[PDB]
């Protein structure tokens, strides 16, 4: 039918946010060790560094 | 002749405005980089004025 | 056509065929040497001749082989049957049967010269006659690099029927057809607008029913200040057109960097409580952009505005983005604060807007790195954080602290603070 069938199209309406939303706490630690990464960009001032000392 | 005027009717809002509330969901995802964006800055620019100021 | 019109298409034909200089011709009949001729110094000569060659490919009784070689007033009332009043079936027949001798479909590549031969004339014809009201962009010595970017964003919109773009060098071999041609010119208003303006101001069709009062706008600077503008002339014509309607007409000066001071709160002072206006500034890498704002500037630490606020881009592509509301994070100003950021900002949030001024002035950033959130908008300098020395506030459409006391600088002589400055200062 269609009132006997319109929330089976509402369920699986509202199952498409909730993966949205899970991606989006996931996105947040996703590459915060990636913003520890940054900590890989330290590497190339201490060559660097013990490059204007050589 | 009856069944052909209400197949069309069960796409009035099936696929075409309940669709769009998943076209409302997965945009989230463009406001969820954005927040991404924030903490990788708000980390780096309390670090790299940091461990750069060292050398 | 309407008899105040068809009087003055007639009177243009009876005056091109009684040539002197072209001698084996009839009364009934012109030749290509004087659609050379007329026309003199208004259009380019890379036009006039698709001036003869897309007029003459004409097929009016159905049999012959090809183009006649004399053109008639069957042969001319037709094409502007096809072109000044004609629908989408016909107008791209006169875009596509004036590239290639050959019928068929006309290849991506030369389509691509054929957009550069158009909007290189409109600043040619526009020029001679003298409608510039003000905004005479300075042309290159070699070729105007406002002109080549403007017409590759107009093929951004030729949606071939495979649905995808034109991306990467397989975008010059595309066997375009009259199938996608007729949607281009339906969904392009300019490359309509164009062709009304090359034909039927050298020709100098007086009764036409077009607007050129909103086609361009009229720069109103002040005078004495001999002021030029970051902004040429195809580029302030591309800006008017995603503008609402009813300002499109005057572009008054706002605020601009050479003539006001380098200072943000002179910026503040003169964008404040003006309306409607339009920000653009260049930075070093000559990255030209900027953004409109759609209700006046206020000082308010709330992001005020609404959605017909939008960022554009000039210099190095041309391309606008309207809102998606998302959020309603529109603009931004704030004057001297601690907690919350000083300067003018527009999109984003704080500290990531997608185009931010500094109170430090010369400097700022668009932050948007994978795109924009209310505008969906790129990074639009060539760095994160860029530095400009030129900036424009335009509008669209339409004492001091030290002398306002006299009781407090009576007060503060007495008190014993001096005044470290008489005869430096005016009255």
């Amino acid at each position: 039918q269609g009132i006997q069938q319109l929330l089976q199209a509402e369920k699986r309406a509202a199952e498409k946010v909730a993966d949205a939303r899970k991606r989006k706490a996931r996105r947040l630690k996703q590459a915060k060790e990636e913003a520890q990464m940054e900590v890989d960009q330290y590497r190339r001032e201490r060559e660097q560094e013990f490059q204007s000392k050589q | 002749l009856s069944d052909a005027d209400v197949q069309k009717q069960i796409k009035h809002m099936m696929a075409f405005i309940e669709q769009e509330a998943n076209e409302k969901a997965e945009e989230i995802d463009a406001k969820a980089e954005e927040e991404f964006n924030i903490e990788k800055g708000r980390l780096v620019q309390t670090q790299r004025l940091k461990i750069m100021e060292y050398y | 056509f309407l008899p105040e019109e068809q009087a003055e298409i007639d009177q243009l034909f009876d005056a091109l065929s009684s040539d002197k200089n072209s001698p084996n011709v009839s009364s009934k009949s012109f030749s290509l040497k004087a659609l050379q001729n007329h026309v003199g110094e208004a259009l380019p000569p890379e036009m006039v001749t698709r001036l003869y060659d897309g007029m003459r490919r004409v097929d009016l009784t159905g049999k012959a082989k090809g183009p006649s070689e004399n053109v008639s007033q069957e042969q001319f009332t037709a094409s502007m049957s096809h072109l000044l009043k004609g629908n989408s079936e016909e107008k791209s027949l006169m875009i596509m049967k004036m590239i290639s001798a050959t019928e068929g479909p006309v290849k991506a590549r030369e389509v691509q010269k054929f957009t550069e031969d158009l909007v290189g004339s409109v600043v040619h014809v526009l020029s001679h006659r003298q409608e510039l009201r003000g905004w005479t962009g300075k042309e290159a010595p070699g070729p105007n690099p406002r002109v080549q970017v403007l017409a590759a964003q107009l093929l951004s919109d030729m949606k071939l029927q495979d649905g995808k773009r034109l991306l990467g060098p397989q975008w010059l071999d595309y066997d375009c057809d009259r199938a996608v041609i007729e949607d281009w010119v339906f969904r392009v208003p300019h490359v309509a607008i164009f062709l009304s303006v090359v034909i039927c101001k050298g020709f100098l069709v007086l009764c036409s029913s077009l607007d050129l009062t909103t086609l361009v706008p009229e720069r109103q600077v002040d005078q004495g200040r001999g002021f030029e503008s970051i902004l040429d002339v195809l580029s302030v014509m591309y800006i008017n057109a995603q503008l609402p309607r009813e300002q499109r007409h005057r572009w008054r000066l706002l605020f601009s960097s050479e003539l006001h001071g380098h200072s943000f709160s002179q910026l503040c002072g003169h964008i404040t409580h003006r309306g409607p206006c339009v920000a653009v500034l260049e930075d070093h890498d000559k990255h030209v952009f900027g953004g409109f704002a759609s209700c006046s500037w206020e000082v308010k630490p709330q992001f005020q505005g609404d959605n017909r606020c939008f960022l554009f881009s000039i210099c190095p592509s041309m391309a606008v983005y309207t809102h998606t509301g998302y959020n309603d994070h529109y603009m931004y100003l704030n004057h001297g604060q601690q907690t919350i950021p000083n300067g003018l900002g527009m999109g984003g949030q704080h500290n990531y807007f997608g185009l931010w001024v500094d109170v430090d002035f010369g400097k700022g950033h668009s932050r948007a790195k994978p795109t924009c959130t209310t505008y969906n908008s790129p990074q639009l300098s060539a760095q994160e954080n860029f530095q400009f020395d030129k900036m424009e506030v335009w509008a669209v459409g339409d004492k001091s602290i030290l002398d306002a006391d006299p009781e407090a600088q009576a007060l503060l002589e007495i008190s014993g603070h001096s005044r470290h400055s008489e005869g430096l200062r005016e009255v």
